[PDB]
């Protein structure tokens, strides 16, 4: 099983709630007694809400921004970025008993999205990256890479 | 755990292209809005595109991304795109939106509303982020290789547009036309920051001096922020937000 | 339709567009729309927006629905960035092809160095078609004609397409190998050395090398091809030609002005001045896009916009004609449904309560001469 | 600002107090400390917080300001009751062109002079707040300078 | 220039569109005062509490 | 005894000699040898100078510098913060064997008094307050605090 | 109109004319608000006596 796909898989105030409320109640509280299996069928779904907000980033700051330069998404993305921070900090170890601090500037700059110095607080994706490929390196590092 | 070596390979292919989708729309994303907040006027239309402010500004200040992603991604990975992945991420926005929205709501025609290609500076600056992997010396010589190759390579596709023409009495490029009969609402004529003449010119220097000013202001730039990609790359852990 | 979303003192007094005249009111693909007309720059300019000391004849349509073939101010064209003078009087005309089937707008509009635009009014124009058969030649002065709608369209297409296409290969030959966690876990427990090795800088060198000379090739090409280039032409056109109208022979000084809160009525007292050897009468107030008329003394016949016209809406109390010499006080009441549809009872929330606007005096004969008047608008709510 | 307005303005010159009352902050301090202190994160007070403070400022003189803002015709031209003070209570120093107001301009529509610098005021506030934080925990430090 | 009398008896009235006379030498004073004085007494209880 | 109410209580160039020279020339040499009690008595001395600073750059910089706007406090208040600076270096320990940043700060940037940049370097006393407190905490910390 | 070709060592050379500022002058420099009537020559081998 592992990854399934999820991958292909007022209003905006009211959604926030719900589902910051329902992740955030859901949180594991017995985080150690973990299998590493599990992890990583659990750790999937968190690059699948990073891959959710890279397509919600492009979408609201690429189709969107330059379409009054022509001439909803800034919610929608900010939803998923933060969905995404608390998914991390709750369900994964290595991202709890503690904030990321490349995590928490992704999700916040282009929250607070003048806006030139606050678009490159959207590079934070490479902290945020290797920070993800750290968590993925816990049990399932080997026996195969490195060797 | 891990079941096998085959499928952790498989595991780790996965994670590669979905790692690869993530950064390169977060980087689409985010240097779309860089660009269209500090360049985009010159980038968008053909009468804009001219050989002193376009030349000048357009490496400045689209060098800063790709500095950025190469001090992360080679320093982390010995992935020698960043730049390139920068820049194809940029064409790839720049384009889809001239297509659907530029000549898809309104009618502006693709050859008025064509973009700036960026590719060639990528590669020269990846390659020599590479080949001889010193920082410095990419800040050095792929940052005035990318300010140097930006207009001859989009001039394969700005000569044709640069024919005079006879319009009415008075001289005119076929980009100049262009501008005068598709009208544009937003961005009038006076607003075009292009070579409007100087009297400390001296012959046909226009192009080459705004090439080199933009190659030695990119390489600050690229200086600059490499750093403040560097910075971004860590991977502190606050403990009180 | 940005006409009316700007501030309502800012639209009386910036700019006045009057004698106002649109060749066609339907057309069809290819056709050309002539747009002349008269517009003068207000002397009490305001302070907030730059002078017009760098200013441009555009045309406002959504998007290119119709190209701007040509336009002239005076005689002469002007394509480019112009000077106008405050207080001087200029005569425009503009030459649109029809490009886009449907029903459009117009606008006798304009864009000042520090102001933005300037939205003058506007008429609906239909055309009728098919875009397919739409056509701008243009002949260059190396000798060939050219179509702007598929000029070098295909040259961008495939010199874009082929630079795309370069970085999609490098990114994908480097995408072969496993790319993420692989090199990391490699490049970070000890020297990696084993990522980047032979022949991968071969073929790198290769890619910097074929990207150096194929920028130099195409550059040459594009040099043998089209020998004879010129700069972008650009650079603001001084000189420009004014209209020299006569000094007009009424003075009309203005006693206070006031518009009902809420309404859509302006009412105003004028102490109307003559001279010269013919009887007057007042025939028309514009304010702001809209010809406030009296059907009693003249009427229109050029097609202006019924939203912006009003045939009764200029009521004056007594507007018997005035013989030579003698001067009388009389109140001048101006009610349309456009004082608000336009949105010109906003003036009590801008910051500058006066207006401004063209006063047209007709006799007997049929001449008219216009004055113009410039008073604080003082609001009422009793 | 009272003491001084009270003492300086009115006592030596003789500036009426409604005419030279200073501006009301204690709204946008009391938000900001409480959103400091309930969630204690800094960095959700200088988001939400600043916010606040940027945004409740103008509502919160607005109780004050509001009389002197009715309409009045001042010798046929239109004026607010603050424009007829600052008329007729003559400041040598400060003439009326020095004052940076809402003069106009051709990129506003309706109604929004008001909400639209209220947020970039509550936007630039959150970066002055970001910025001034870092400033302050660097001026709360407790180093021992060896050779000045 | 010499001026004789007393500022007690100085008044500069000046009559409003919305139809009232108020007197610009204390007009808005009192409504001013309420609210400076209110804003300074909640932030002073507030401070006063955790004080 | 204790604190003792002092709380209640050309010419500048003079009187800054004589302060400094008086205060710097009575500094205690033999340092180490000094009791907690007669520590408090001389702490609260120290702070009794601060107060005084207060004061006077409040009087300086509060009523006499927007006394220009509507149109000696500098020298006053320099004066005494390099007053209580030499008092404290001198009297107290914990501030000697060594220059207190934030205090040299606090103590320079009035003095120096293009005033906004500097107007800032006032903000030092709330290390300037942190390190009075560390250095009450020393001998009078308990026993009560912390219980 | 120079007053003479060949001149010797402290004689005097006179430059008279009429220069007339065009009407069209260009954006791209800032107008004659503020100018300087010049004499051009490498270096100071003429002092300028008088400029009228
Ligand atoms: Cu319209
Ligand atoms: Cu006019
Ligand atoms: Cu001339």
């Amino acid at each position: 099983l592992l990854d399934k796909k999820w991958l292909t898989f007022v209003l905006e105030i009211v959604t926030a709630s719900i589902l910051w409320g329902y992740l955030w109640k859901t949180r594991d509280r017995n985080l150690a007694a973990l299998t590493p299996r599990e992890e990583l069928r659990r750790n999937f779904t968190h690059l699948v809400w990073l891959v959710a907000y890279a397509w919600a980033i492009y979408w609201g700051a690429s189709y969107f921004t330059e379409q009054d330069g022509t001439w909803l998404s800034y919610p929608i993305y900010i939803i998923t970025g933060f969905a995404a921070f608390i998914y991390a900090k709750t369900r994964l170890p290595f991202f709890a008993k503690g904030i990321s601090l490349p995590y928490l500037v992704l999700v916040v700059g282009p929250f607070m999205i003048g806006f030139v110095i606050f678009g490159w607080l959207a590079l934070a994706v490479m902290g945020t990256l290797t920070q993800t490929f750290y968590s993925f390196a816990q049990g399932g590092l080997g026996q195969s890479l490195c060797e | 755990a891990v079941r096998s070596h085959a499928e952790a390979v498989q595991v780790s292919r996965t994670i590669d292209w979905m790692a690869l989708f993530v950064v390169f729309f977060v980087i689409v994303g985010s240097y779309h809005i860089h660009a269209m907040l500090t360049m985009g006027d010159w980038d968008f239309w053909s009468d804009w595109k001219d050989r002193r402010l376009w030349v000048t500004v357009t490496p400045i200040v689209l060098v800063t991304f790709p500095a950025a992603v190469q001090s992360y991604l080679w320093e982390r990975y010995r992935l020698p795109w960043g730049a390139t992945v920068c820049v194809l991420g940029l064409l790839l926005g720049e384009w889809i939106n001239r297509y659907f929205n530029f000549w898809g709501w309104t009618y502006f025609p693709i050859n008025f509303v064509f973009p700036a290609s960026l590719v060639p500076g990528a590669i020269i600056l990846d390659t020599v982020l590479m080949l001889s992997g010193s920082y410095l010396f990419t800040a050095i010589v792929g940052a005035m290789g990318w300010g140097l190759i930006f207009y001859p390579g989009n001039w394969p596709i700005i000569a044709p547009l640069h024919v005079p023409v006879e319009y009415n009495g008075m001289l005119m490029s076929i980009a100049d036309i262009q501008g005068y009969n598709y009208v544009r609402t937003g961005t009038p004529e006076y607003i075009r920051m292009v070579e409007k003449g100087t009297l400390r010119t001296f012959g046909k220097d226009v192009a080459p001096v705004s090439a080199f000013f933009s190659a030695f202001m990119s390489i600050l730039i690229y200086f600059m922020w490499h750093f403040i990609g560097r910075w971004f790359s860590n991977e502190r852990f606050l403990q009180s937000t | 339709h940005g006409e009316k979303s700007q501030a309502a003192f800012m639209r009386m007094r910036t700019i006045h567009w009057y004698d106002l005249s649109w060749s066609k009111e339907k057309v069809k693909i290819n056709e050309t729309v002539e747009i002349k007309g008269k517009f003068h720059v207000f002397e009490g300019w305001p302070e907030t927006v730059d002078e017009p000391d760098v200013a441009f004849l555009n045309v406002g349509m959504p998007g290119p629905v119709f190209i701007r073939k040509e336009s002239y101010i005076g005689g002469q064209l002007v394509p480019r960035s112009v000077r106008l003078e405050i207080g001087k009087t200029y005569d425009f005309r503009v030459v649109l092809k029809a490009r886009r089937p449907g029903d459009w707008h117009v606008h006798t509009m304009m864009n000042v160095q520090g102001g933005g635009p300037i939205i003058g009014p506007g008429k609906w124009i239909t055309v009728e078609g098919s875009m397919s058969e739409f056509r701008n030649p243009v002949t260059t002065l190396t000798g060939q004609t050219v179509d702007l709608e598929n000029y070098n369209e295909g040259n961008t297409y495939f010199w874009h397409a082929f630079w795309f296409a370069i970085g999609v290969a490098w990114i994908g030959y480097w995408s072969r190998r496993p790319i993420f966690i692989p090199r990391l876990l490699m490049v970070d427990a000890g020297r990696a050395d084993e990522l980047v090795s032979a022949t991968d800088r071969k073929v790198a060198m290769g890619f910097l090398a074929a990207t150096i000379l194929i920028v130099v090739m195409a550059m040459s090409s594009a040099n043998s091809k089209y020998p004879i280039t010129i700069p972008l032409q650009a650079g603001t056109m001084r000189g420009m030609k004014p209209l020299e109208l006569p000094a007009p022979t009424v003075s009309v000084k203005v006693e206070d002005a006031t518009y009902r809160v809420p309404g859509r009525a302006m009412r105003m007292k004028l102490t109307i001045t003559n001279h010269g050897n013919s009887p007057i009468r007042l025939g028309e107030f514009y304010t702001a896009s809209v010809r406030f008329l009296d059907s009693d003394v003249y009427k229109d016949t050029t097609g202006y916009p019924e939203d912006l016209l009003a045939e009764d809406g200029l009521s004056v109390s007594d507007n018997s004609p005035l013989a030579p010499g003698e001067t009388r006080t009389v109140d001048v009441t101006a009610s349309d449904a456009a004082w608000e549809v336009y949105r010109l009872s906003d003036i009590i929330y801008d910051p500058d309560s006066r207006f401004a606007g063209l006063l047209f005096f007709f006799d007997a004969t049929g001449n008219r001469q216009v004055v113009q008047i410039d008073a604080p608008l003082i609001p009422s709510f009793m």
